[PDB]
């Protein structure tokens, strides 16, 4: 087919691989930041459930 | 932290009922029928404001 086919295919491959490398580095940074200070979706460690707390009036008023 | 604010003995002074438990239980039902409104107000303030110092009156 000629040299331009291989040339532009190589350009497309290089663009894909460079984008993948940048995405992997960004993913590493995102994971590190979330694990250090969990405020995104990931690394959300559990917490006791709020809905299982009694709020009805009880025997002792000092609650 | 901050110090705790609690009232003095003059604020806690009242004419206590020097009445035994058998006497109270004998007069229990009529005391619960006649003095009901003040008692229910005190229980409402105690169960709303958990602090006992807000209900001395």
């Amino acid at each position: 087919d000629g040299p331009e086919k291989n040339y532009e295919k190589t350009l497309a491959i290089l663009q894909i691989e460079s984008e993948k490398a940048e995405l992997r580095l960004k993913e590493q940074e995102v994971r590190r930041l979330m694990r250090a200070r969990g405020d995104g979706p990931w690394y959300q460690f559990p917490t006791p459930e709020k809905e299982f707390i009694d709020h009805s009036p009880k025997a002792t008023p000092d609650n | 932290p901050g110090i705790v604010e609690l009232p003095t003995l003059e604020e806690l002074k009242v004419e206590e009922v020097k009445v035994s438990s058998a006497v109270l239980k004998a007069a229990a039902h009529h005391y619960g029928a006649q003095c009901d409104k003040t008692n229910k107000e005190f229980m409402l303030c105690r169960w709303e404001e958990k602090d006992p110092r807000r209900c001395l009156k």
